[PDB]
């Protein structure tokens, strides 16, 4: 329909009255915005000047009935956190909303059994009416007709879920800065929604008033300053750090020699003009990383000056420190769509659900008054329009996977353009995808640049056990990353100043025997360290410390290690070297931005070691190479050698499936609990790898190979045990197998004591495997074992938060929980004293 | 309950996990099953020199997750980081 948008016309003999009214608004009453002109007809060539006396109040007096709900007040401090009413997301609201900007995810539609997710674009929509109150103060002077929308950002907070419909969400927003540059004003506003109390996401507004602005009184600026980490070498670098007043450790007397510090400094500044501060503040904690790679406060950065030209601090920082970046290019980028959008006919429709009621998107008059091409699409449409592309084409139409989304806004794009968005997976942040793009015209010019920051696939990490090893394993990543160098040289010298060997020497040379010689001051010190070696065992409430190398005594000066074919195959050289090689990868991996925040993660047998010392720094390298060389030694002790270093134990990787598609797993357990009492040797099930296809029998050399006899003969007569214990006969069948176990445990004597074993049809031997591992021959270990661990996991270092429903431990194959039903599930497997006391006193533990 | 408390419970838990993990057979069947179904997981990348444990989730997919897997409608990925790292740090060959 037809509706005055101009009305001019003589207000005073002198003043001409150019009211332009806006028809669309938050109640349906017409809007006038009075420009008042002089007429001074003395001067002919120009008699109309514009009245400029309170024109910024009269514009922000219109935009202010249009956007804010709230009674028309300029008089609040933009230092003064805004409070947005609370909004309550409704399935109608999230509908109108993905409709208007063409998001077509799933996630967003309701379905039958299912949840409506909004949106995080709808962000803006909770935020509008609270970031734009922060350009309305008195104090942040300037033309609203002359406003540029330069960025928008949001910010998923980790750990919080998306906006669901029926959740209520409250607004606060604050300015960041405000400072005014030469060609206009920037603010830079930061919106934080907040669910049920807690905070769900930041939203990131910079608004640009163009002009000349000389109230530097009234502009600040707060800076976050990227982390900076210092390496402490020489008594020099602690006595400059000392030199600075702002350098203010908690305790006065910490050594810093050889200490990793960081610094977290956010920086306050006021202005007094274009270039000089007024005041300075560069305020923050100082931690220091400790052996675990947690870094922990000891002190405090508390810079405050007056007038200065500089923040000394970062000045400080960028020379003598080095940035830490948080994002982590890939080596090339990997291009993932170019595709099109179209920015529709009218912007009515996004207008009526965003609440960005500017006239200049939809107004012909105002959008002719403000200098602009013409009635331009919303900014925030195009922000919004292009994340729907992101969300498709790099999120796999999981709106979930989108944690943080930034676009600056390049140019302004008139309704029924259209739009080529190219989208590049460009980096990592965290474990997070870094997914830059740019946005072009029919012209080819930029219009929208930005990125997101999409999460990676639900990830689960698995850590390989022993039997893997090989010779130069993890050396090619050594000799490139920076990371993999940093763990496996902390290892090496911690083995060469305690024990007198290089690990790195035995996994690059593996050589068959190893001599530890006890010569000179270094090599007393070394001896001693093999003697301090100790079982920690409690037997009838008394400690009976027992010796690890019994042969190594005050008058010894070598010590030799003995095995077959090489010293990476004996378990106290594999399992630190296997435990270093994982860690190293998976410390090359994270210094690559590759690991997610909430990945899961299990060892199989020993990498269980690696894994808790990788994804949840429980131990230091140091710690757990310690760790890992007694567990090994712990091992090599309970088993008998001879010279050589070859044992009577091993391990067979059984297929139940192999000898007969009949022949279950029960009937397996059946056949190796009978050759376990018949033979009277040991051997049980140790691994259950992969259900009906692959067991792992630990056990006595010999057992293994009667074991291995009885299923090579079990296939080749075609005899099953389920049927005939069943529908013929009862502990028949049980009498019949015990004269089939004799056959096979009659030619199995005969052989030598360190018998090679022979790949049979359903049994595979394990190469380089001499220990029973998993077996109950290991039980009498345990004790001292655990007494060990004690000493070296120190409590402050088990972050439970790392842990919890991520670790799944080889013992109770269910995530890690410290919940009274989890220990007492660990208790019904392995009867122990500390378990049970925490089980029956739960409730003074709970308060 | 405190965190200091949590954290002295999750320390005797762990050091009593690791104990007895010692002398105790491995239930690698059940873990699979936890991380394969009761998480969903779609990228399962081992870390270790030989792909053993990516072999041993390949064969159990392949066995009792053909059916779920294709109803689900979902891509597992089971990557060894020593064959598998141009996939692992997303660096594909031009
Ligand atoms: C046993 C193991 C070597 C098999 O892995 P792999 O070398 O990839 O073997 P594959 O399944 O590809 O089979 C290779 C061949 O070996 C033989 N084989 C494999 N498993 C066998 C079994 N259980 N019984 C008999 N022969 C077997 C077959 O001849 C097979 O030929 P195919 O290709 O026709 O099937 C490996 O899974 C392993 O080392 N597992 C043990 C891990 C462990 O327990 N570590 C911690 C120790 S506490």
């Amino acid at each position: 329909e037809l509706k005055p948008t101009v009305i001019l016309k003589l207000l005073k003999e002198n003043i001409i009255q150019m009211e332009m009214i806006e028809n669309r608004t938050m109640d349906g009453k017409p809007v006038s915005l009075p420009l008042l002109y002089n007429f001074n007809p003395d001067n002919g060539f120009a008699p109309i000047s514009e009245v400029m006396e309170d024109r910024n109040q009269r514009i922000k007096e219109m935009y202010w009935k249009l956007w804010i709900d709230e009674p028309f007040n300029l008089d609040f401090d933009p230092r003064d956190v805004i409070k947005g009413k609370d909004f309550e997301i409704t399935a109608k609201e999230v509908y109108d909303f993905t409709h208007a900007v063409g998001n077509n995810c799933e996630d967003f539609v309701s379905r039958p059994d299912r949840t409506m997710l909004a949106p995080m674009d709808f962000a803006i929509v909770v935020g509008w009416r609270a970031i734009i109150k922060a350009i309305f103060p008195n104090t942040v002077d300037g033309d609203l007709l002359k406003l540029v929308h330069l960025s928008n950002g949001y910010k998923m907070i980790p750990g919080a879920k998306p906006l669901q419909v029926g959740d209520v969400v409250s607004t606060t927003a604050v300015i960041e800065s405000v400072v005014n540059q030469p060609t206009g004003k920037i603010v830079d506003v930061v919106g934080t929604l907040s669910r049920n109390g807690k905070p769900v996401m930041e939203v990131t507004s910079s608004f640009f008033y163009r002009g000349n602005y000389t109230d530097f009184e009234n502009t600040f600026q707060k800076t976050v300053e990227p982390v900076y980490q210092m390496h402490i070498k020489t008594s020099k670098d602690i006595a400059v750090l000392r030199s600075k007043e702002w350098f203010q450790l908690d305790d006065e007397d910490f050594d810093l020699l050889n200490k990793t510090l960081t610094f977290e400094t956010e920086t306050e500044v006021t202005f007094k003009n274009a270039n000089i501060f007024s005041s300075v503040k560069c305020f923050g904690p100082i931690k220091v990383e400790l052996p675990t790679k947690e870094t922990v406060e000891i002190g405090i950065v508390d810079y405050e000056a007056g007038a200065s030209h500089g923040n000394p601090v970062v000045d400080f920082l960028k020379r003598n420190g080095s940035t830490l970046e948080q994002k982590v290019n890939l080596e090339n980028p990997i291009p993932i769509a170019v595709l099109d959008s179209y920015t529709p006919s009218t912007n009515e429709p996004y207008a009526r659900v965003s609440g960005d009621l500017n006239p200049i998107h939809v107004s012909r008059h105002f959008a002719s008054y403000a200098n602009l091409p013409g009635t331009i699409t919303h900014g925030m449409f195009s922000s919004a329009s292009v994340r729907a592309l992101i969300e498709n084409w790099a999120a796999d139409s999981v709106s979930s996977r989108v944690r943080g989304y930034t676009c600056q806004f390049v140019d302004m794009v008139l309704p029924n353009t259209a739009l080529k968005t190219s989208i590049q997976h460009v980096g990592m942040i965290n474990g997070r995808k870094l997914i830059k793009f740019e946005t072009r015209n029919e012209d080819d010019v930029v219009v929208l640049t930005g990125e997101a920051e999409i999460e990676q696939p639900v990830t689960t990490f698995v850590f390989t056990g022993q039997g893997s090893q090989e010779q130069g394993m993890g050396m090619d990543l050594y000799k490139t990353s920076k990371a993999a160098q940093d763990v496996w040289n902390r290892a090496d010298n911690h083995f060469k100043d305690t024990y007198g060997f290089s690990i790195l020497d035995i996994v690059i040379n593996n050589p068959v025997n190893l001599t530890i010689h006890f010569g000179g001051e270094k090599g007393k010190r070394i001896r001693e360290n093999y003697s301090a070696m100790i079982f920690e065992t409690i037997v009838d409430g008394k400690l009976k410390t027992e010796k690890i190398f019994k042969e190594i005594n005050e008058h010894s000066t070598s010590y030799t290690f003995r095995s077959e074919k090489g010293l990476l195959s004996a378990t106290q050289f594999t399992q630190p070297a296997l435990t270093l090689m994982e860690k190293a990868a998976f410390e090359d991996l994270k210094s690559k931005g590759l690991i997610p925040a909430d990945a899961t993660f299990a060892g199989h047998s020993l990498g269980e070691y690696a894994a808790l010392a990788s994804l949840a720094d429980v131990m230091s390298i140091e710690s757990l190479v310690e760790v890992v060389f007694y567990r090994g030694m712990t091992m090599q002790v309970a088993v008998p050698r001879d010279e050589l270093g070859r044992s009577n134990y091993g391990m067979i990787a059984i297929n139940p499936g192999r000898v007969a598609a009949s022949f279950s797993q029960e009937a397996l357990q059946y056949v190796v609990e009978r050759v376990g009492k018949r033979t009277g040797w040991l051997v049980e099930i140790v691994n259950y790898n992969v259900e009906n296809q692959q067991y792992v029998a630990a056990g006595d050399l010999r057992a293994l190979d009667t074991v291995t006899n009885v299923l090579n003969f079990i296939k080749l007569q075609k005899i099953d045990i389920i049927e005939l214990q069943k529908s013929l006969s009862l502990e028949e069948v049980e009498g019949h197998l015990f004269e089939i176990i004799d056959e096979a445990s009659k030619k199995s004597a005969v052989k030598p004591r360190p018998l090679k074993l022979e790949r049979g049809f359903a049994c595979i031997p394990l190469v380089g495997i001499s220990v029973p591992f998993h077996s109950t021959y290991l039980m009498n270990g345990v004790k001292p074992f655990k007494s060990f661990l004690k000493k070296n996991i120190i409590k402050e270092n088990v972050k439970v938060a790392r842990l919890a429903g991520k670790y799944i431990p080889n013992l109770t194959a269910k995530p890690f929980q410290v919940t009274k039903e989890y220990f007492q599930d660990v208790y019904d497997l392995t009867g122990s004293e500390p378990i049970k006391e925490i089980i029956d006193n739960w409730e003074k533990y709970e308060q | 309950m405190k965190p200091e408390v949590e954290q002295e419970l999750a320390h005797i838990l762990l050091t009593e996990l690791l104990a007895y993990q010692f002398a105790s057979p491995v239930r690698w069947i059940e873990t699979q099953d936890v991380f394969l179904k009761d998480f969903n997981t779609e990228r399962v990348v081992e870390i270790g020199p030989s792909p053993t444990l990516a072999g041993m989730a390949q064969r159990t997919l392949k066995n009792k997750y053909e059916s779920y897997d294709a109803a689900l409608s979902l891509h597992r990925e089971i990557l060894c980081y020593s064959k598998d790292a141009k996939e692992i740090y997303y660096t594909p060959d031009p």
